[PDB]
DNA sequence: ATCGGATGTATATATCTGACACGTGCCTGGAGACTAGGGAGTAATCCCCTTGGCGGTTAAAACGCGGGGGACAGCGCGTACGTGCGTTTAAGCGGTGCTAGAGCTGTCTACGACCAATTGAGCGGCCTCGGCACCGGGATTCTCGA
DNA sequence: TCGAGAATCCCGGTGCCGAGGCCGCTCAATTGGTCGTAGACAGCTCTAGCACCGCTTAAACGCACGTACGCGCTGTCCCCCGCGTTTTAACCGCCAAGGGGATTACTCCCTAGTCTCCAGGCACGTGTCAGATATATACATCCGAT
């Protein structure tokens, strides 16, 4: 529904705040920030010599934070492209997420260690905790508001941990329906309300609200707001997200390389975009204000209108 | 010695009575629940009225005050519970209800 | 009621006068004509600051960008032009059009441009490559005056076949189609500043005032004379909130924006006064006259 | 020789459900003959499950039990009802 | 000229007719015949009640037009119009009779 | 199938099934994209449903305001007005043999007028239909058929 | 096909206007604000026929209006603002035509069971006429003049008017002429023809047409 | 009185006409002698087993209770005869 | 719990016509199963004849007449033989 | 007076006592008669002979000594009449007999 | 602990393993969901009928008797459960 | 070159070994769980014999294989080799299971 | 796709009636009242099966992947089957007449019922050990390309 | 079609626990009176069955014949079989908690059993209309020419 030959070597792409420019990694490890409306490349940067696999926009839009498969993450202005901090840690990074509200701020999941969130005035760094202590893989998140740390194991426990004091606010964790756990491969949330999402190892996208978590207490059972799924083909999901309202959500079939999108309140599908057959999806991100879809497969990235 | 039936007690019309011992000489059980009896003649008191009424319905529907067994058989095929609780049940002068396959319609 | 004073008179351009524009920051004030040239000069002090030619027919139309950078002249040459108004350069030369480009302008994040000719065609262009995106059997007369609404979201259409046309940016959807019961040859049309109503001019001596979300036209405005010319209306808001226009009786007319009765009767221009501009920031009018005049003239009032 | 039957009762509930429609001998004894079978049904049924609880004495908790696994779903529920209304009303008594 | 309706369409005609119909489509005396003969196989000179034949041909009618019925069915199945014996036999097969 | 189920089939199609091109019939038409069989839905010439008694009311507007008229009698009763409001079937040229043919069908209780192919129609071709224009006292025909009545009234 | 959604000749739903109600136990047709117009089913377009309106409610700021109209009538207009509706006020008995007013008619009553005579030839229409009757009762000539084009039956409603057109086999009054026609009797006469209308339109699907002597 | 083949009895319009009760169109030859043996067989379990009633019954007539509780004891009940 | 079966006897009639065989305890639970399963055919059987008889008495007859109903051809006729030898033997002292 | 069990007057394998037992227990009739017992008892014992000595020779066939389910699933699909008799029953660890249909066969 | 979709958990490789038992060589994938329908259903009766029992036996586990004496009831009587 | 045998062939092997062996072809636990899941419905929490659910699976599986049985045999008397729902449909149509 | 003619079918009518609703006198099962036992109900105890979880494995399931194999659609023909009309034929009404055998009553008697006293056949429980299940390996035979 | 290869059959050897055998330890089987009674049996009816025979006729059998579905064959598509790989969770083994299942011991509410009396049910007459039947009629629908 529409590529760029411009950029190559397509890894990961991240949204600016009010969806205008897009900013990819590519595998030589170089920032292509390429803008919407003159549908051009806006700047280049030389990040890293590894290909950089996690990617994250600033409030205010000026500062990047770049994450290597070296273990190096590196905060970018995005007028300059200069590495403003660089820092390197064991258990290779799994992704960055800079604070919303604070962009001082910066949580780090790495693969192995704990996700520890660091600040950028004062190279300190604060570990958040872990419930089981043998879980090695938790991913982590903010909310929307970046007021509470929403933290998923492998084994699919859940913690809420409010993002100051690092202390437990809510807990639960989520079934695979019997009684086992699950992977919980991604947390995301909305940018508009409360509405969350959790991809888990069970190809279940699970939807929650996180009002009801944090009322729900620790150690609950807090239902989700909706279960999402390819009952045709229990299909693994590489990539979701909400829409830029939220009532819309998203998944990468990397499986077949297809698309699905289900609404929030009702939850049916509302369709399925098919790509190339023959390309691997990688990426998944859809525009904050527009009905437009960025798809990283392959190394090449396509884009999905919606007109009137 | 004022006397009155189960079945008045009981407001109903099967008699608890004839019934009562008509298990009793059934040889089912050594003992009974005394209201074994008024219950069951309920549950038939239900079922008939359901069949006889869904009978009178195609009997009227036939302009049939007096109801014929093609009426039973029509009604007992029609409702899905009734047919489950008879399907390998069969009806003197019953027949075959309405029915034609698809395919056997020329086109 | 304004109290308008002729400040300073402007001329230079050897041939009839098509459009002033303010410069969005009230910096420059833009005069195309049919001369082929265009005029920045000085918005405060009538001071002549350049003349800037290239294109090869009369201009009829000319806009500026939002960051008061970029100019944007439509030309009787079928070719729209892109300049840098700092520089002068023909940054961009737009080709496409198939007869005579009347209107021009910018959306309002200055990246897009909209362009109505003498085609009856209306051309949805690019900025940063100059690129028509996209083009529009718009009417079934040649287009007077195209423009934005508030976000870019919205292009309303005027021509002389009397239809005022709102149109999606996004699809080219025809939104809506504005009608007053009979057919009167629209020559000029703008949103409100808030968006919400629209400014058209009909070639019979009347201006109207339409809501958009009601489609029905709220605000009437004569004693004017406007049967012929393109004659351009401003809304008056860094005073009192007016509506001033051109007439062919050689006055510049203000009326009141609720009342709608004038409030004001700018004399001293000798031809039809062809084109108006109000300032962004100042009670500040720019009036533009016809070849018999071939002057412009800066109005300020207290109010 | 005396032959008992219910055709007596079976007009009585007629008349109860409709009182204008009549009734024919032959349908009259199949209705005789089918709650026969079904009261036999539910006295074999019943039987078994006491034996099953090898309780001597059959009882109301019994029929309910037994005639809920007889009958198809709602059925059972709004007959055990009038059943229940049945015995209430003779333990009422 | 003579006039001969399409092939089936009597036959329809009839179908509709007999499940219209509710008595008995077989001739009493033959097929009590039928079930003396029977009879004697197993034990000569044995009497029967007019209404326990009655009972024996109305059941067996009833069940010859259930196999009928179902082995229509299965002809359906069979994507024919025709009956085939093969038909029947495998319906007495799914209906445990083998 | 369903005319409700063809209608959203086609009502999906149609977008990608039909362009409108340079004629040499005359000005812009219709022509195929991909071919077409015999009978199946072509085109819905879709606009805004009215009333007869509005027609004229409609018509003499135009004729005040110099647009011509895009209107297809659905009825007695109703009418499409594409003037305004319409769809790309606004270019549909007319041949004395037409591989097109008009039928109004009913969906849900409201009437459409869709365009089906009289014959199979492959990619390229012109797309054309009978208007059935009733005999006026002349308008020349230029459809390019052996049989054409020279005018289409 | 044209099929009506109607069991008898009525008030065709099709040509109303969103401001208007109606009621199908009476068939009674009201409004709320101003005027408004409403026709029945059928059409005339030739011949001499007849029908009714019977008036159900009629306060003082209500006056319903009665008549006929051709088509290009604005069904917002009161029945009569035009050229092409000639109708009767429902306060005094008075013609209008044109929006003007004319008294060349009776008085009206507030419970009148109104008949309505109207003929049609198979520049005036030559020999065509409209009477109207107060409950059989002649109330007169109303137009002589009528102009070309077909017409039907119209009510215009006020504020809150309550009054319904009938026909003839259930009639009060009725004349007792052969020629004359209910409304029934025209109403399956148009639906029949516009029956072989969609049978002669979908035959111009094969080559040919042939009609009879034409003076039918 | 020694009886003997009655199952050919069975007329072949009286098997197409319950054939037709049973809603069926185009019959073959080879069904009707078939059906015939089936029907047979049916039977030659049921009255064998009524007799067998019969034959604890101790009686020389056999009664239609006989076949009633033979169909309930094959599966078959029917209605209508006590 | 003190529960009750047959395989004991199952063992001894098996020596009786194979000494030199064994079973799965599975094939004896399944065996005795269905000794219990046709003991109560046949009990429920001569119960219900008995009744079509009104006998209140359920003898050897009964027991001839019912399996004579239940086993076909020469299975029958063998068990009828069986049982009538052996209800001989028994009656013989 | 020694006490003998009446299944040896019988000469019989099954206890005849634990069958009356169950026949009293099972609500039949109310009195059973004496050698009724006998008679269903030794009907039983020829019964399971047959079936036994078919599931010894399934599993000598199959060399097997002790006898699994398989063997007398098979046996009862191989009598005609027991399986007649038992068609009606399912059977654990049954599975289905060798059957194998003709135009399934390859060429 | 709210169960559900193991209905599915039912594999196509167990499905066409019972088929291959049941002497079936080609297959169509519409079957196996069917199947699954079919297999519900049926198993829809017993468990109910079967906790009808443990219903009357006023008992919180279920027992195999309870089958035993369901398929009895519903004619498809097993063995070697007592 | 690679060799694969004719199709069928290997599933006619696996035929013939499925009626060779006797034991259970459905995984214990997923079968165990689908039971549960049954149960909840009519009453929730109840506990079950792991002999009464061997049972269970049993009985059903001997059901399914002799449902699969017939119908194989009603699509021979449909003359393919490849299996259609109708003819599950229709046996259990002359199962009397509709 | 229609119209015309043939034919078959739903309707009103009339009356005949014989099932059928209705009422009786007479019978006995049902109600009413009273006594006993003891099945059933409750409760405290034990056990112990179940339900729950945890970790490692891989056989099994998921999924993909050609691709020949047959489902299926179509197409010719022909034989077998509806049909309408012939023909002849047992089927049904019905009514007669005899009695063999159901079907009833009245004994009287053998026969379990039942209880009590007695106990050894049988059953839970405990060794035990050998066909049997598994495994690995070698030899055999089907099958798919010549 | 004669080999290659592959799945299988069979052979010897290993180790095991269920099949089985035996041992305490009853309660349920036997024995023997004893008693009221189920029915065995005799001995009557009467009636329903069984057969007889005649009369009418709707029904059945066969014919001829059109014809049209059954069947047989061809080519296509697609699709499910077979194999390869990758992932996983069933299984399996072990542990543990408790919650229900089963048990026993009391305790007594309810039912069986008895006796009394009569009133609802049942056989039995009795008018009587729902509907069966026949007829003419009006409507629906097929089949062939156009």
């Amino acid at each position: 529904d529409g590529t760029l030959d411009c950029i190559s070597m397509a890894l990961t792409c991240t949204f600016n705040r009010w969806g205008t420019l897009l900013a990819v990694g590519c595998n030589d490890g170089r920032i292509v920030i390429w803008d919407f409306l003159t549908r051009g490349i806006a700047k280049i940067i030389s990040a890293h010599i590894h290909p950089v696999c996690s990617l994250c926009w600033s409030r205010d839009g000026h500062k990047l934070v770049s994450a290597s498969t070296d273990n190096i993450v590196s905060q970018w202005d995005v007028l300059s492209g200069d590495c403003d901090q660089r820092f390197r840690f064991p258990s290779p990074i799994l992704k960055v997420q800079y604070h919303p509200r604070d962009q001082n701020k910066v949580l780090v999941c790495p693969m192995k260690s704990a996700p520890v969130m660091l600040t950028l005035s004062d190279s300190k760094h604060v570990v958040l905790p872990v419930d089981d202590d043998s879980d090695l893989n938790v991913v982590a998140s903010f909310d929307r508001r970046g007021e509470y740390i929403y933290t998923g194991n492998a084994k699919g426990k859940i913690l809420v941990l409010k993002t100051d004091s690092q202390d437990l606010v809510a807990s639960f964790r989520v079934t695979t329906g019997t009684s086992n756990t699950t992977a919980i491969k991604s947390i995301e949330f909305a940018r508009k309300g409360s509405c969350f999402l959790i991809n888990t190892a069970d190809r279940i996208i699970r939807v929650y609200d996180g009002r009801e978590i944090l009322t729900c207490g620790r150690d609950g059972e807090p239902e989700p707001m909706q279960k999402l799924q390819d009952l045709v083909n229990r299909t693994p999901w590489k990539k979701c997200c909400f829409s830029g309202d939220g009532e819309y959500i998203v998944a990468g079939s990397a499986r077949q390389h297809a698309l699905y999108i289900w609404e929030k309140s009702i939850g049916n599908l509302v369709k399925i975009l098919h790509g190339t057959r023959g390309e691997l999806l990688l990426d998944v991100a859809w525009h904050p204000v527009r009905p437009i879809i960025a798809s990283i497969s392959s190394g090449v990235v396509s884009i999905w209108a919606q007109n009137q | 010695a004022k006397a009155k039936t189960r079945s008045s007690r009981a407001g109903l019309q099967f008699p608890v009575g004839r019934v009562h011992r008509l298990l009793r000489k059934g040889n089912y059980a050594e003992r009974v629940g005394a209201g074994a009896p008024v219950y069951l003649a309920a549950v038939l008191e239900y079922l008939t009225a359901e069949i006889l009424e869904l009978a009178g319905n195609a009997a009227r529907d036939n302009k049939k005050t007096r109801i014929i067994p093609r009426h039973l058989q029509l009604a007992v095929r029609n409702d899905e519970e009734l047919n489950k609780l008879l399907g390998r049940v069969t009806i003197a002068q019953g027949g075959v209800l309405p029915n034609i396959q698809s395919v056997l319609l020329p086109k | 009621k304004p109290n308008y004073a002729l400040k300073f008179t402007l001329a230079g351009h050897t041939k009839a006068v098509s459009s002033v524009k303010f410069s969005p920051n009230g910096e420059w004030l833009a005069s195309s004509s049919a001369d082929k040239l265009i005029k920045i000069w000085g918005a405060y002090d009538g001071k002549f600051e350049k003349t800037i030619s290239g294109h090869k027919l009369g201009i009829s139309d000319v806009a500026w960008s939002s960051d008061s950078n970029l100019l944007v002249s439509a030309s009787d040459d079928k070719t729209l032009k892109i300049w840098d108004v700092s520089s002068g350069k023909c940054l961009k030369t737009l080709k496409g059009h198939s007869n005579y480009v009347f209107c021009c302008n910018f959306n309002p994040q200055s990246n897009l441009i909209v362009s109505g000719s003498f085609d009856e065609s209306v051309r949805i262009w690019d900025v940063k490559t100059g690129k028509c995106l996209k083009t529009l059997p718009a009417h079934s007369d040649p287009v007077s005056a195209v423009h934005f609404n508030r976000d870019g979201s919205l292009i309303v259409s005027s021509s002389y076949d009397g239809l005022c046309r709102i149109w999606d940016t996004a699809s080219g959807q025809c939104l809506k189609t504005l009608i007053d019961d009979d057919n009167p040859p629209v020559s000029f049309v703008k949103f409100s500043p808030n968006g919400k109503y629209i400014l058209a001019a009909t070639l019979d001596n009347t201006l109207k005032l339409w809501d958009y979300s009601k489609g029905k036209c709220l605000k009437t405005y004569t004693g004017h004379k406007n049967e012929k010319y393109c004659i351009f209306a401003n809304f008056s808001v860094t005073g009192g909130k007016w509506i001033v226009s051109g007439s062919e009786d050689n006055l510049v007319y203000i009326w009141n924006l609720q009342t709608k009765e004038i409030v004001q009767k700018l004399q001293g221009h000798t031809d039809v006064v062809i084109s108006t501009a109000c300032h962004p920031t100042e009670n500040i009018i720019a009036s533009a006259a016809l070849e018999n005049d071939k002057t412009i003239k800066l109005w300020k009032s207290d109010c | 020789t005396r032959k008992e039957s219910y055709a007596i009762y079976v007009y009585k509930v007629l008349k109860q459900v409709h009182p204008d429609t009549g009734i024919s001998s032959k349908a009259m004894s199949i209705m005789n003959s089918f709650v026969n079978d079904v009261f036999e049904r539910i006295a074999g049924e019943a039987s078994r499950l006491a034996h099953y609880n090898k309780r001597s004495t059959i009882t109301s908790r019994e029929i309910q039990t037994a005639v809920r696994l007889l009958l198809p779903g709602e059925l059972a529920k709004h007959a055990v009802s009038e059943g229940t209304k049945a015995v209430t009303k003779y333990t009422s008594a | 000229k003579p006039h001969r309706y399409r092939p089936g369409t009597v036959a329809l005609r009839e179908i509709r007719r007999y499940q219209k119909s509710t008595e008995l489509l077989i001739r009493k005396l033959p097929f009590q015949r039928l079930v003396r003969e029977i009879a004697q196989d197993f034990k000569t000179d044995l009497r029967f009640q007019s209404s326990a034949v009655m009972a024996l041909q109305e059941a067996s009618e009833a069940y010859l037009v259930a196999l009928f019925e179902d082995t229509n069915l299965c002809a359906i199945h069979a994507k024919r119009v025709t009956i085939m014996p093969k038909d029947i036999q495998l319906a007495r097969r799914i209906r445990g009779e083998r | 199938l369903p005319m409700p189920m063809r209608f959203r089939h086609l009502k999906k199609t149609s977008k990608e099934a039909v362009g409108v091109y340079r004629s040499p019939i005359h000005g812009r038409g219709l022509f195929c994209k991909r071919n077409i069989d015999a009978g199946e839905m072509v085109i819905e010439y879709a606009g805004i449903v009215i009333r007869s008694i509005l027609t004229d009311k409609r018509e003499k507007y135009y004729d005040s305001k110099g647009i011509g008229c895009y209107m297809f009698r659905i009825d007695d009763s109703e009418v499409v007005d594409a003037t305004m409001h319409g769809n790309a079937a606004r270019f549909i040229n007319h041949s004395c043999e037409p591989n097109c043919y008009s039928r109004v069908i009913n969906i849900d209780g409201q009437k459409h007028i869709v365009i089906f192919a009289m014959r199979k129609i492959y990619r390229g071709e012109e797309l054309t239909y009978d208007y059935k224009f009733p005999i006026e006292d002349k308008l020349p025909c230029n459809c390019g058929a052996k049989k054409c009545r020279k005018f289409l009234n | 096909y044209r099929a009506c959604l109607y069991e008898r000749v009525l008030l065709a739903l099709h040509d109303r206007a969103p401001q208007l109600k109606i009621s199908d136990d009476r068939l009674t047709v009201v409004g709320e604000k101003g005027y408004s117009m409403v026709r029945a089913s059928h059409g005339v377009r030739k011949g001499a026929w007849y029908f009714e309106i019977t008036v159900d409610e009629m306060p003082p700021d209500t006056a319903a209006r009665l008549g006929w109209s051709q088509p290009l009538g604005n069904l917002q207009a009161p029945l009569g603002y035009d050229k092409f509706s000639y109708s009767w006020r429902s306060k005094k008995g008075t013609k209008f035509h044109q929006s003007i007013g004319k008294h060349y008619s009776s008085g009206y009553g507030q419970g009148d069971v109104l008949g309505f005579y109207i003929n049609l030839p198979e520049k005036q229409t030559p020999h065509s006429e409209i009477i109207f009757y107060k409950n059989g009762v002649n109330q007169g000539v109303a137009y002589k003049d009528i102009f070309e084009g077909v017409y039907f039956p119209a009510i215009s409603l006020y504020k809150s008017c309550t009054v319904s057109i009938n026909f003839g086999p259930c009639f009060k009054y009725p004349p007792k002429d052969l020629t004359y026609r209910p409304m029934s009797d025209m109403g399956w006469g148009a639906v029949v023809e516009h029956t072989l209308a969609d049978v002669l339109y979908h035959v111009e699907e094969v080559d040919g047409r042939r009609s009879p002597p034409w003076e039918p | 009185k020694v009886l003997r083949d009655n199952i050919q009895g069975i007329t072949k319009p009286a098997i197409r006409r319950l054939a037709r009760r049973g809603g069926v169109k185009r019959i073959s030859g080879l069904i009707y002698e078939e059906t015939r043996g089936v029907l047979k067989v049916f039977l030659e379990n049921v009255i064998r087993d009524a007799v067998t009633y019969t034959e604890h019954a101790k009686r020389k007539t056999v009664t239609a209770m006989d076949v009633v509780y033979a169909l309930k004891r094959q599966g078959r009940t029917l209605y209508g005869f006590g």
